[PDB]
């Protein structure tokens, strides 16, 4: 079951690292 | 043990009427007189001999639409003048006094529809309001101070419905739309101590606003007495009677038959049923019984118009009596019905905005 | 089954004897009230009131509306002008609910135990929803199929009587009561019915407490069983709120050697001092009998294993005994005893490790598995590696998540996080922590002042407030939009903390559930927390949750990784004075958005 | 359609605005002739000088052309009374009111009296007469109002002078009546000794038509607006609870009027006495405090030119009333301050972890009641690092230090202790540390 | 009773009368400033000086303000206000932040009846108080932050008076000369030009004790150092020529109007015109070479008038404040000008402007230098309003 | 902003904002407003801004010379009073319409108190 | 079906345009409309 899906409030996030020094 | 209807009214605006109440508190010999409230009138009326009924005041709100639900007599210690309270859909308490035709007070802070109103037995200026935030209120009428909010953590989860105050004012029934039915002190010294501060609150004196009392946990609860909608509730002694759409009300006791009102602890799980009382076609909710002061008889109206009547002696609830007074009019509904301090007379409502009023015979 | 018809063949007796008690009750009942309504009456002896005087029609309104009554009987209609009533102001409407600082654990819920009701009018047309919200919970509400009820005494003694001629009876009795619903209550009331008997308060392995008079010697795990599985050590409580319980117990290895170990003479009764103890002590690693009590026999069982070395402190603490008969007592009991691990570790490596840019090139590695898809956070877990390393395996590594404090990977992890050290403030892009966003540790950011100050209330670093929980004052009043808002009292800066969003947290498909009614009524307070958990303020939480929606906000909303655990913090999107409302965007699909939301309160100013 | 809606929607505002007329007409609020658009009115102009020092002058000479004339007893004699015993006759001076007087002070004092004939009939006669000196005097014209005689046998009434002191009565034989408490009389004598159109909607469920008749004058208050430009404006901003728009009928005028939506009109004052018990509200006697506020509403017009064509303010401070955030109930400004009614430690939570850690069965009393001593304190303070731990028990039977050596269960304590060693949190340094300041 | 019912339909007329008045205010002014008190207050008073900084579209200006509380502490207040310094300028006009801000506050002994500054020192004040005395501060002694405490140094307090009174005028040519006048029927004078021995006790110079009723108002000659008038409630006026040694006996004494009068003012320019308001609803000027001809009647205020004052910068332009809750503007140079029958009934041609903006009666008013057509009024519902009337009315 | 576009703020559905004016209150104006009507008969014959009086003779007095006064009061009791007319000038002035804004200042506002009050009605400071 | 059916509350169950004087017929509808004549625009 579970085919129906409730609005719910997202907030969305991402993050690299970094790239090593040269 | 006789009744007959000497007299009916209908209105004229023809909307269906919720609410009768009987002034209890008049003194020896003074006339009898009631009031009715409909969808935004209330209505007084004086009982005459002969069946004669009088039509004394009313008053009516056209500012908004609403759809008033129940009232409470009292009385004021100042100068010992009736007091009527009433409210309805918006949620707004009014205090009118009939003496001078004029609301005295209104009271705020709710926020849905309110189902009925109680007062102490004992303290004229406590007033206890249920409404359908899942939450009971207790004001003082005096201070107009807040006393006590019942509802929380553990509290009614849906629309709590109906609620009762013990033959001295001490503890209090409750009862709603989730099945549970949940019992409060008021004994408790801190409860006490509240009352006591409220009743000594001057708002030029302090800068701090007055500190109500949560109460969040009952001091016993349940769900097991029936698989439906439970809207009305009544003490009779230390026993509780109840009632649900399942054409049946119900009278027990919370543990055993050995165990003792005010030894329940809270952790108490076990109720003993004792009787059962039968009527027939109460296939709705929102309808109410009543009982006359002095703790003697019944009265339950019913959905096709009929009544049941029933005697509060020694007979046993399994063939106590049967007592079905009718008439050919009427068989809209009957909501609620209403005895004087005495038995003399007994007042129905129907929901095509009619009243019926039976007088009794010995 | 015929159990009721067995149930009827009792209740003839029970039902007889029970209506002789009852009316013993009745006789005694109606004397009380006999009593207290008499008082009542008396009271209501002592008072005079007025009467009411019909209505007179004041010269004040000469044109005005009038109502009458009809009478069915042979009487008279009555005319009387109406009254009017003064005006008075209403406020929205609200639920109740109690407030909240943090986050609550809710288990999952299978059964409705209640059905809503709408305005008996939707419904006329529309009444299939009722049976699809059944079919959600698959048809289990509470009351139903009752067939009537159940004392658990009836069904003892029907189980009792119900001898073989245990397994059907219990189906029988689960399908006609969801009470029990269950035969594993039957074969406990079937277990209880044939023992009937309890070894006490404490569990089967009874343990009095040591401050008791039921002293008894016992070993070291049993006295410590309760506070090793009660205990969690994220909150530092027991019974957290917030954390279940399955977890590893505390037997982990430490420092063996962490004394002074200096010999000296303890005393009079000294262990030391006394070649046969001295020696006896080095070797381990005429005696009295003293009124070593069990409670002292196992506080000394407990103490061994903390010091293993130490007689004078042990005595010191067990005052009932001495350091020379403390070793006395060792030699008799400690002698027999079983000989200990004693293991630890070294960890030499410290300078290759000084680059740290392989820490780098590994979460690199992770972030490219599933780079394009890592939309898909999940819930931290601790990671338990007893003998193989934190390779591919590891929970926490499948998990694509760093590995916290907690974890038990070894002290040199490549997985773990090495931590802030900014100086200024661990607030802007340079930040590590602010990258990859989370809030600095104050066990590993020294620099920041995350670390410092934990008393005190003033810090330089930016990143750790929702910690501290340094919220502003907030004020609620009907908001210009629909309904209630929230109004900040002063001024404040872009980019700055404002509070934290509360409240309970459940299951994805429990919150699809509730979703279901908050629909019916176009309201609701479901927050989408990560890819497991949803936060819901319906029922507690804080005032943050009465913030309204706009499409040009001046606030907005982060979720953040804060010691293991998920949080959503509000930050301000520009300048803030006093008196303004807050708003910021649901991001709701526009399909939704304009079903629920379509309140701009701004016309297009071009 | 119960079109009593419809009037019954239109008759509310009308009203209103009529009593005003007969208001403003008597208690204006502003000259009409100072407005922008209403610049007809006020014909005159500014162009003067006018020195002061000769402004007297031109009085002094005036003072002299003004006084014409005055006044220099009396003497009256009564014909026998008439009607189909004695009279008496009063003189009654009326003085002007002052601060602390409600009404105009008035005090009669009589004159004499006289024996007339009981209801005598003419040609009999074959006469009493009064005379009255100066019994008012110059210095009265600081003090009284004005004087007047009364007549009584039966009451009647006349006045001597009028407001600017200008005797009313002359000399001869007059016949009156009088009343009692044709007909009753007497008589004496005296010697002194484009056309335009409107429509009326109802949100197009129905409409009324009407013709306005002395166009240009507003049919509400009457005002003359001698242009269709100003009267539209003084429509669109006087009466401000209708709509109004302009549709130029070929006859000259078509104006369509429906009922504003909105028309946010409310109270301005103190927003605290909305919500005062009937009785207190609108007290007006005595000081309250509220909180600051500042608005503005003027600051560069621009002044442009009339323009048929177009016929078809921010605020600072709290401008809002604050509710508590339980109860729902209005906040006084002084409830407003540094109580933030917020706190880490609600008191549901105490009491539901007491609750559900009294639930367990496997545990004795002396581990449940260190269980909640410990849980209740930690939630006090809220410690959230490890390194804080050293003090946190430290501090713990600094608190507790009396109530554990009363509950005897220091035992436990200890118990507890080695439990949180094992968890790494403590150090041996300092758990015999914890014991030597029990005691 | 009937008063509460028509209270009630009073308080809803006169919310809808200012409904109107702000919704048609924008073709009448040309500035409108308004701002609430947290308490309210009986004094207004505008300070000579100004400061203007370059680069910008606004002048700063300062206002001293009292303070009348209900039972908590009272304070003597003085604040600063930005106002619009520019023709093409039009955030409101200027910066976004604020216009009105609070700059010295200092603690009183009870409300602030009455409150000048002195003009050869603005620094120098004046107080009166509930009690029987008259205090003097500076502030330029005393910090801003007022003490947590409450009472503080009187600043050289007076002596003489036994009732509370709000008569208080300085001499213009002589320093430390100053008259007030109470309930005590009597007119003290002070000089505090030169007291060396301060001490907080200084007795009047002198008493005057010619009317016999509660006197009501006095003030200083502006062009002389020893004349002045004294108004009380005998409705007598009268002249008071100092050095001529006759605290009972004056220059001169007459009877102004029919009822008591409230305030009395002189005008700058010429010499000899004065001007009087009284609770008669009328408006009287004399002049100091005849006084028994009362030269006009302005009849237009429906109650008691309680201050008027001459304007600044024009020479026939003065203003009357009364407790009707209006305020007028009259002119002097259009008396009896003919007019237009719809001008006539708008009005008699010599009224020139009616302000209408308070909802209560107007406490206090005030014009100001440095700028030509702004006034201050205030209010006892802690109201203040600045405004400046349209140009196109005057030329 | 210094110069930004005529005003504009609008939405779908905004709060109603509680109109202040209560029925009860209004029942009073209509009231008044009749009998003041029935009083004055400004809208049938004052035109909404007129009021009307009719007179009635009071006292006959006779001039020494050939002339005859007549005193007149007029019905209502309005700040108006009493005027001498001569009897020439009789059944030429029954009845009188004067316009509002001339009537007496003073004794106007005998028509009604709502015409104007003094809030206070009891002043504690001076 | 008993237990899946929801619970009920209730049972089963002009011409003329005339002028401006239309104003002057729309408050005074009662107690002596004057004017005689507004009766005409009904």
């Amino acid at each position: 079951q579970l085919a129906t899906k409730a609005a719910r409030k997202s907030a969305p996030a991402t993050g690299g690292v970094k790239k090593p020094h040269r | 043990y006789s009744f007959k209807c000497v007299n009916s009214l209908k209105e004229d605006h023809n909307q269906p009427l919720f609410g009768v109440q009987f002034n209890w508190h008049s003194k020896e010999g003074d006339p009898l007189v009631f009031a009715t409230v409909g969808s935004n009138r209330v209505t007084l009326y004086e009982c005459h001999s002969q069946g004669e009924i009088r039509l004394l005041q009313s008053y009516v709100d056209a500012d908004a639409d609403e759809n008033f639900y129940t009232c409470a007599w009292t009385y004021d210690s100042n100068t010992s003048h009736p007091l009527l309270a009433v409210a309805g859909s918006r949620g707004i308490i009014r205090i009118i006094n009939p003496i001078t035709m004029q609301c005295i007070k209104h009271y705020v802070g709710h926020g849905n529809a309110i189902n009925e109103l109680k007062f102490h037995p004992r303290d004229p200026n406590l007033l206890l309001s249920v409404s359908k935030d899942h939450a009971l209120r207790l004001w003082n009428i005096q201070t107009d101070t807040l006393v006590a909010i019942f509802g929380g953590v553990e509290g009614h989860r849906d629309e709590v419905l109906s609620a009762d105050y013990d033959l001295l004012g001490e503890k209090i029934m409750s009862c709603g739309m989730d099945h549970s039915l949940k019992l409060w002190r008021i004994n408790s010294k801190r409860m006490m101590n509240a009352i006591k501060e409220s009743y000594d609150y001057n708002p030029n004196k302090t800068n701090r606003p007055f500190i109500s009392q949560k109460i969040h946990f009952p001091d016993f609860s349940t769900r097991d007495i029936h698989r439906n909608y439970v809207d009305c509730v009544r003490w009779l002694g230390d026993l509780i009677l109840s009632k649900s759409c399942e054409n049946a009300i119900v009278c027990w006791k919370p543990g055993k038959m050995e165990d003792d009102i005010d030894k329940i602890k809270p952790s108490e799980s076990n109720v003993t049923i004792l009787g059962r009382f039968d009527y027939s076609q109460c296939d709705i909710w929102y309808m109410r019984f009543s009982m006359d002061f002095w703790q003697k008889m019944l009265a339950l109206g019913n959905q096709v118009g009929k009544l049941y009547v029933w005697d509060l002696e020694v007979e046993d609830p399994h063939k106590a009596k049967c007592t079905t007074l009718t008439h050919h009019k009427c068989g809209a509904a009957i909501r609620q019905t209403s005895f004087s301090r005495d038995s003399s007379i007994l007042i129905a409502v129907c929901d095509d905005a009619s009243i019926w009023r039976w007088d009794r015979l010995r | 089954k015929r159990v009721k018809s067995e149930y009827m063949r009792l209740r003839q007796l029970k039902r007889f004897r029970r209506a002789d008690e009852v009316k013993s009750m009745f006789s005694s009942n109606r004397q009380k009230i006999l009593e207290r309504t008499e008082i009542l009456n008396q009271e209501w002896k002592q008072r005079r009131i007025q009467p009411v005087h019909i209505l007179t029609s004041v010269s004040s309104l000469r044109g005005t509306r009038e109502c009458s009554v009809t009478s069915d009987l042979d009487f008279p209609t009555q005319v009387i002008p109406l009254k009017t009533l003064n005006a008075v102001a209403s406020v929205p409407i609200m639920y109740s609910w109690s407030p909240l600082q943090q986050n609550f654990m809710v288990e999952d819920e299978t059964v409705l135990h209640n059905i809503p009701y709408m305005g008996d009018e939707v419904l006329d047309q529309d009444g299939t929803f009722i049976e699809e919200l059944i079919k959600n919970y698959d048809g289990k509400v509470h009351g139903d199929r009752e067939c009537g009820f159940i004392n658990d005494e009836i069904f003892v003694e029907l189980v009792n009587a119900l001898g073989q001629y245990s397994d059907k009876i219990f189906e029988a009795i689960s399908s006609m009561f969801p009470d029990k619903g269950t035969a594993e209550e039957l074969k406990e009331k079937y277990k209880e019915l044939t023992e009937q008997q309890l070894p006490g308060a404490l569990p089967p392995e009874c343990t009095p407490n040591i401050d008791g008079p039921n002293a008894k010697s016992v070993q070291r795990e049993q006295s410590l069983h309760s506070f090793h599985t009660l205990f969690c050590r994220r909150c530092f409580k027991y019974d957290c709120f917030l954390h279940p319980f399955h977890a590893t117990p505390n037997t982990y290895k430490r420092k063996n050697t962490e004394t002074a170990l200096d010999n000296k003479p303890c005393g009079p009764q000294c262990y030391q001092h006394l070649e046969g103890a001295k020696e006896f002590a080095a070797a381990l690693t005429p005696p009295e009998n003293v009124e070593w009590s069990g409670a002292e026999a196992s506080m000394f069982r407990v103490l061994i294993g903390t010091y293993y070395d130490n007689f004078c402190a042990i005595a010191r603490l067990i005052g009932t005994k001495t350091c020379r008969q403390v070793y006395e007592f060792r030699v008799k009991e400690s002698s027999i005893i079983a000989p200990a691990p004693a293991e630890d570790v070294d960890t030499p490596p410290r300078k290759k490790k000084r680059k740290h840019r392989l820490w780098a090139a590994h979460c690199r590695k992770i972030q490219l598995k599933k780079d394009g898809s890592s939309n898909h956070v999940y819930n931290y877990q601790p990671c338990d590696h007893p003998r193989q390393p934190c390779d591919s395996s590891c929970p926490c590594v499948i998990a694509q998540n760093f590995c916290e404090k907690f974890c038990q990977c070894s002290s040199e992890c490549q997985n773990r996080f090495p931590g802030c050290r900014c100086k200024a403030q661990c607030n802007t892009k340079q930040c590590p922590c602010y990258l990859a966003v989370r809030e600095c540790d104050p066990d590993l950011c020294l620099t920041c002042g995350a670390a410092d100050h934990w008393d005190s209330k003033n810090v330089s670093c930016k990143n750790c407030s929702i910690q501290r929980g340094s919220k502003k004052h907030l004020l609620l009043a009907p908001s210009d939009v629909a309904g209630w808002g929230i109004f900040i009292k002063d001024p404040v800066q872009k980019n700055e903390f404002i509070s934290e969003y509360c409240g309970e947290i459940i299951s994805q498909d429990e919150a699809d559930r509730r979703g279901k009614v908050y629909d019916k009524y176009m309201c609701s307070f479901l927050f989408n927390l990560n890819n497991d958990f949803v936060v819901d303020a319906t029922r507690k939480g804080n005032k943050i949750r009465f913030a309204n929606h706009s499409v040009n906000p001046n606030c907005y909303a982060k979720v953040m990784m804060v010691n293991g655990d998920h949080r959503i913090g509000i930050f301000a999107k520009r300048a803030i004075q006093t008196g303004e409302e807050l708003f910021f965007d649901y991001r709701y699909s526009q399909a939704d958005a304009l079903k629920y939301v379509g309140i701009e309160r701004e016309m297009e100013i071009p | 359609a119960d079109h009593e809606l419809f009037l019954q929607a239109f008759e509310k505002p009308t009203q209103i605005y009529r009593f005003l007329r007969t208001r403003n007409l008597i208690a204006p609020i502003f000259l009409h002739r100072t407005l922008t658009y209403m610049s007809h009115r006020n014909s005159r102009t500014n162009i003067k000088r006018k020195t002061f020092k000769v402004d007297d002058m031109l009085s002094k000479v005036e003072k002299m052309k003004g006084e014409q004339e005055s006044h220099s007893h009396l003497q009256l004699t009564f014909t026998g009374f008439f009607h189909k015993v004695t009279l008496e006759v009063l003189l009654v001076k009326v003085c002007h009111k002052k601060r602390k007087d409600v009404s105009c002070p008035i005090r009669q004092v009589p004159t004499g009296k006289k024996q007339v004939p009981l209801n005598p009939d003419l040609n009999q006669t074959k006469p009493s007469l009064a005379v009255s000196s100066n019994e008012f005097e110059p210095s009265n014209s600081h003090m009284v109002k004005s004087y007047s005689l009364l007549f009584r046998v039966f009451v009647a009434q006349m006045t001597v002078f009028d407001k600017n002191r200008r005797l009313q009565l002359l000399d001869g034989e007059y016949e009156v009546a009088m009343q009692e408490m044709q007909g009753p009389t007497l008589q004496f004598t005296l010697r002194w000794t484009l056309r335009i159109f409107y429509q009326f909607l109802y949100n197009n469920n129905t409409r009324q038509q009407t013709e306005a008749r002395d166009d240009l004058h507003c049919p509400w208050c009457t005002l003359n607006c001698r242009k269709l430009y100003s009267l539209l404006k003084h429509l669109k901003l006087c009466h401000s609870r209708f709509i109004f728009n302009y549709v130029y009928h070929p006859k000259g005028a078509r104006i369509d009027v429906s009922i504003n939506e909105c028309y946010d009109g409310s109270y301005a004052g103190n927003p605290q006495d909305i919500h005062r018990q009937p009785g207190f509200a609108f007290s007006r006697n005595g000081p309250v405090k509220r909180t600051p506020i500042t608005h503005i509403l003027v600051c560069r017009p621009k002044r442009t030119k009339a323009s048929m064509s177009e016929f078809l303010t921010y605020s600072s401070g709290h401008n809002r009333l604050y509710f508590h955030s339980d109860t729902c109930l209005p906040l006084r400004p002084q409830e407003m301050e540094v109580d933030s009614e917020d706190e880490k430690d609600p008191e549901w939570l105490r009491e539901k972890t007491i609750t559900q850690i009294e639930e367990f069965s496997d545990v004795n009393e002396g581990e449940k009641e260190v269980m909640k001593l410990w849980n209740l304190h930690v939630m006090k303070h809220g410690f959230i690092a490890d390194n804080q731990m050293n003090h946190a028990c430290m501090l713990f039977v600094e608190n507790y230090g009396q109530k554990i050596i009363k509950k005897n269960l220091c035992r436990n304590f200890m118990l507890h202790l080695v439990s949180m060693h094992d968890f790494n949190l403590i150090s041996i340094m300092s758990i015999d540390k914890a014991v030597t300041k029990l005691r | 009773k009937e008063a509460a019912f028509d209270d009630a339909v009073e308080e809803r007329v006169i919310n809808e009368e200012y409904k109107i008045w702000k919704k048609n205010t924008p073709f009448l002014y040309d500035l409108v400033m308004t701002h609430a008190l947290e308490w309210p207050s009986l004094t207004a008073q505008w300070l000579p000086d100004v400061t203007r900084p370059e680069g910008k579209d606004f002048s700063i200006h300062r206002l001293v303000l009292g303070t009348h509380t209900s039972d908590e502490q009272n304070h003597l207040v003085i604040a600063s206000v930005q106002l619009p310094n520019d023709d093409a300028q039009f955030g409101g006009f200027g910066s976004v932040s604020g216009k009105i801000e609070i700059e010295i506050k200092i603690n009183h002994e009870g409300e602030v009846n009455r409150a000048r500054y002195m003009p050869q020192n603005p620094c120098i004040i004046a107080t009166k108080t509930p009690s029987s005395d008259v205090l003097v501060f500076d502030y330029t002694k005393h910090p801003s932050k007022p003490d947590p405490s409450g009472e503080c140094n009187p600043d050289l307090r007076l002596r003489g008076h036994q009732k509370e009174g709000y008569g208080l005028s300085w001499n213009p040519n002589l320093s430390g000369h100053l008259l007030s006048a109470s309930d005590d029927h009597t007119i003290c004078l002070w000089d505090i030009s030169a007291v060396p021995k301060e001490g907080k006790v200084v007795d009047a110079k002198t008493i005057f004790t010619g009317h016999t009723a509660v006197v009501e108002d006095v003030s200083w000659h502006l062009l002389h150092e020893s004349l002045f008038g004294s108004v009380a409630d005998d409705q007598k006026l009268m002249i008071w020529d100092t050095r001529s040694n006759n605290t009972s006996k004056p220059s001169h004494s007459v009877d102004a109007h029919t009822a008591e009068v409230n305030c009395l003012s002189f005008n700058p320019y010429s010499e000899f015109i004065l001007a009087t308001g009284s609770a008669d609803k009328t408006v009287a000027l004399w002049d100091l070479r005849n006084l028994k001809l009362k030269l006009h009647s302005f009849e237009s205020h429906k109650d008691e008038i309680f201050q008027v004052q001459w304007s600044p910068h024009n020479e026939t332009i003065l203003a009357s404040s009364g407790t009707d809750r209006r305020l007028n503007v009259w002119d002097l140079s259009k008396i009896g000008e003919e007019q237009s029958p719809e001008d006539a009934e708008d009005g008699p041609p010599e009224l020139l402007f009616i302000h209408g903006g308070h909802t209560a009666k107007i406490s206090d008013f005030s014009w100001n230098p440095n700028e030509p057509w702004v006034i201050c009024s205030v209010s006892e519902d802690n109201i203040m309003q600045v405004w400046q009337m349209a140009e196109n009315i005057y030329n | 902003n210094k110069r930004r576009k005529l005003k504009n703020k609008r939405r779908r559905s905004l709060p109603r904002p509680h109109d202040f004016f209560d029925a009860q209150t209004l029942d009073a104006i209509r009231h008044r407003a009749i009998c003041f009507n029935l009083s004055a008969h400004i809208e049938s014959l004052g035109k909404g801004h007129s009021v009307v009086f009719h007179s009635t003779v009071i006292a006959k007095r006779k001039e020494d010379s050939g002339k005859i006064k007549l005193l007149l009061h007029w019905m209502p009791e309005d700040i108006l009073p009493d005027v001498w007319v001569n009897e020439s000038e009789r059944h030429q002035l029954k009845t009188k319409v004067v316009h509002l804004s001339k009537l007496p200042k003073d004794t106007a506002l005998l028509l009604d108190p709502n015409i104007y009050r003094t809030m206070p009605q009891k002043r504690l400071k001076r | 079906r008993p237990r899946l059916q929801a619970q009920r509350k209730f049972a089963q169950s002009p011409p003329p345009a005339t002028q401006i004087s239309d104003l002057s017929k729309r408050k005074p509808k009662t107690e002596d409309f004057l004017t005689f004549l507004c009766l005409r625009g009904s």
